[PDB]
């Protein structure tokens, strides 16, 4: 769950920051 | 892929609408209860249409405003449905990668997430209208699994976005509500994405001689034309008769009818009125077989082919045998023509006996007929 | 061309606005066709629904059901005895239009033409007897109406044509078309051989009509830019576009005189322009979603619309 979670959160940022 | 160059032409547009030195100008606007930055008026973008387009009607260039507006180009701050109203009401652009030209496909779960995620930021409402709370309230009852990592990105996504500075929450918001929007819009409106399935994969006169036939082929009926200039007023569209058409079902012409006739042989057979004046004028002047047959060779390109050999031997020996009544004339190409088809029945059978007493009757009759007495006593009157 | 059309006097005011509707449909309408008798209707749906409207009396004479969806092209006999309706279903079925059995007009279906492919539209050549079709082949013929037995065929192509329209005259039974590709061909029946081509379009193109001298065609298509063409130049003959329009153009057709030009688009107007000194004369603001295909009627009095808005008008 930590794992998952930390990924989907860092992913989610990566990609708002690549549409920015 | 063809609806690519449309939306093409119209990033042309907006890209010449949000114009450095040119475009209108995203005001920040101060009120007695807020102070709403880069926003505008529609009245601008109103104005901006009719300076930089010349879209005489002001109508007009509010309906191209509209569909612009209903393909997420622009958004009412305060509204669902997109729809641009000449008025104080406050818009904004779209995201370039928030356009609908990216190839965008939302689906359920995402519909699910945006749902979760919008009534979960505020908890003093249910921020939302009465279609997207049944929408979710569906995909409740479909998603019976697949729920928690939905709220999860979700509220993750709105502390990753309230971090940063809240004009920058309101802003983002706005856009990535409205875009969604027009790609599920609300049940009145039309949607305006889909597509039809079908997109789902030598002799020559100069053009002066063209434009003397084109202008005279107007001219000639130019004065028949009944959206133009009719001079027969009764119109049973308009003006709720029906006297118009009936004389055109009477054998009687018009005058127009007897002068319109005057034009061309042509036209005289496409007349059914035509082809019996003209008959009668051929029997009593014992002229009417060329006639006859021509109207024998049109009569037979109509059947099928159950009966095209069943009549051409018997249309050759009728006519076109030598021995026969009706002498159907022929030079030495046509009859040998004739002569070496005959055997085999076909839906061009006689085209160069056609031609020639075709080209025979124009030459010949129609001048006459014109000429005669008949058609001159006939169009008196 | 219009270098020497600017002589002929311009032209006047038009009022020309709605003058009935038709309320029948329950999906968007895709076909329409007048009969020769001048005030008759037909168009058929996407949903499985031909329709034998009486604009003049707005009372149904007819109903039929089609075993298929997205029926793409409709035609209506000379006579008055038969239609064509097919497409998505590579089969052309055609029913006997009269009250001869009022227990369904799909119930005589007999299949006629049939490709392996959907098919765009049929016309009548002149006679109750013969019809076209075009599908996706890329290839015409002529088909019997009670056979089957196809008559001859049209391999010029390589793409999806749109596009049939039978002459005016009654000289050379030939007809054109033009497709995908971005260009346009002519067959002459008594053939089969493609003797004269033409192409400057930017995309698909998607119907073309003959000027009704029987002299030449324009059209136009999702490029917004309309043009029409001469057969005896063979040459382009004057640019139609302009930019505020710019969505698709989804049919053409004149007016008896010869006079107009008509078009639907994309953007949800019509365009009445004139033909010889290019100006626009009107836009007719009556459609809340897209043009499907228009036409006039023979006797020169109206003209129909084809439109995605779930109903037809009689645009007078």
């Amino acid at each position: 769950r930590c794992s998952k979670k930390g990924l989907g959160r860092s992913i989610m940022r990566r990609i708002t920051e690549i549409p920015e | 892929s063809p609806n690519m160059l449309v939306y093409r032409k119209m990033e042309d547009v907006i890209a010449r609408m949000q114009d450095e030195k040119n475009g209108i100008p995203i005001r920040t606007v101060k009120s007695f209860l807020s102070k709403i930055p880069s926003v505008f008026s529609g009245s601008d973008i109103v104005q901006w249409l009719i300076k930089n387009l010349t879209i005489e009607d002001p109508v007009e260039a509010l309906h191209l405003g509209t569909l612009m507006a209903a393909h997420g180009y622009f958004f009412p701050i305060s509204d669902h449905v997109l729809t641009l109203k000449d008025d104080g009401t406050f818009y904004r652009f779209q995201t370039p990668y928030f356009w609908p030209s990216n190839c965008w496909e939302p689906e359920n779960t995402d519909y699910a997430v945006y749902l979760c995620k919008r009534t979960m930021q505020n908890k003093a409402r249910l921020e939302l209208a009465d279609y997207e709370a049944e929408s979710l309230a569906r995909l409740q009852r479909a998603f019976a699994r697949k729920w928690e990592f939905i709220f999860m990105q979700a509220e993750a996504q709105a502390k990753v976005d309230k971090k940063r500075d809240k004009i920058e929450r309101k802003i983002l918001d706005s856009q990535e509500r409205a875009f969604w929007d027009v790609h599920r819009p609300v049940p009145g409106c039309v949607n305006t994405t889909e597509v039809d399935i079908k997109k789902s994969s030598r002799h020559r006169l100069k053009m002066s001689k063209v434009a003397d036939s084109l202008l005279s082929y107007t001219e000639q009926y130019l004065e028949y034309d009944p959206f133009l200039l009719p001079p027969d007023p009764s119109n049973p569209w308009l003006s709720d008769d029906t006297t118009f058409w009936e004389l055109e079902a009477s054998k009687e012409p018009s005058q127009q009818r007897v002068k319109r006739w005057g034009f061309g042989m042509d036209e005289a057979l496409k007349d059914p009125v035509g082809r019996e004046q003209f008959l009668k004028f051929l029997e009593s002047e014992f002229s009417s077989e060329n006639l006859r047959f021509w109207l024998a060779v049109e009569d037979l390109k109509k059947r099928p082919i159950k009966e095209v050999p069943s009549r051409v031997q018997e249309i050759w020996q009728e006519f076109l045998a030598p021995g026969a009544p009706s002498a159907i004339n022929l030079d030495s190409k046509s009859y040998d023509k004739t002569t070496q088809n005959v055997k085999e029945p076909g839906r061009y059978t006689f085209e160069d006996a056609q031609e020639h007493i075709y080209k025979l009757m124009k030459s010949d009759s129609y001048p006459r007929f014109i000429r005669s007495s008949a058609y001159q006593e006939l169009l008196q009157a | 061309l219009h270098q020497v059309a600017e002589r002929v006097e311009a032209l006047g005011q038009f009022v020309m606005k709605t003058r009935r509707t038709l309320k029948g449909h329950g999906n968007k309408v895709l076909c329409m066709d007048w009969c020769k008798d001048k005030r008759r209707i037909v168009s058929s749906s996407q949903d499985g629904k031909v329709i034998v409207w009486d604009s003049f009396t707005t009372n149904k004479e007819h109903a039929v059901t089609m075993p298929c969806t997205w029926v793409m092209a409709c035609a209506y006999a000379p006579s008055g005895c038969a239609i064509a309706c097919g497409g998505l279903d590579n089969k052309c079925s055609v029913y006997p239009l009269t009250f001869d059995k009022n227990e369904n007009m799909a119930a005589k279906k007999k299949s006629v033409a049939m490709h392996t492919n959907y098919l765009s539209a049929c016309s009548f050549t002149n006679s109750d007897m013969q019809i076209l079709t075009a599908s996706g082949d890329g290839t015409c013929a002529l088909w019997d109406v009670e056979s089957g037995q196809l008559l001859q065929s049209f391999h010029g192509h390589g793409a999806d044509v749109l596009c049939l329209d039978l002459a005016p005259s009654e000289t050379g039974n030939t007809f054109v078309s033009g497709g995908c590709d971005k260009k346009a061909m002519v067959w002459d029946m008594r053939s089969g051989q493609c003797v004269q081509a033409f192409e400057t379009h930017e995309s698909d193109i998607n119907s073309v009509r003959y000027y009704p001298s029987g002299d030449a065609f324009a059209s136009g298509s999702d490029d917004a830019t309309c043009r029409l063409y001469d057969l005896r130049a063979d040459r382009e003959v004057a640019i139609y576009s302009k930019e505020s329009i710019i969505f698709g153009a989804s049919s053409v057709d004149f007016s008896l005189s010869g006079r107009l030009l008509f078009a639907g688009y994309n953007d949800y107007t019509i365009n009445v322009w004139d033909v010889l000194k290019g100006s626009r004369v009107s836009i007719l603001f009556g459609h809340e979603n897209r043009v499907s295909t228009l036409r006039v009627s023979p006797d020169g009095t109206a003209f129909c619309s084809g439109s995605w808005d779930h109903t037809l008008r009689v645009w007078a």
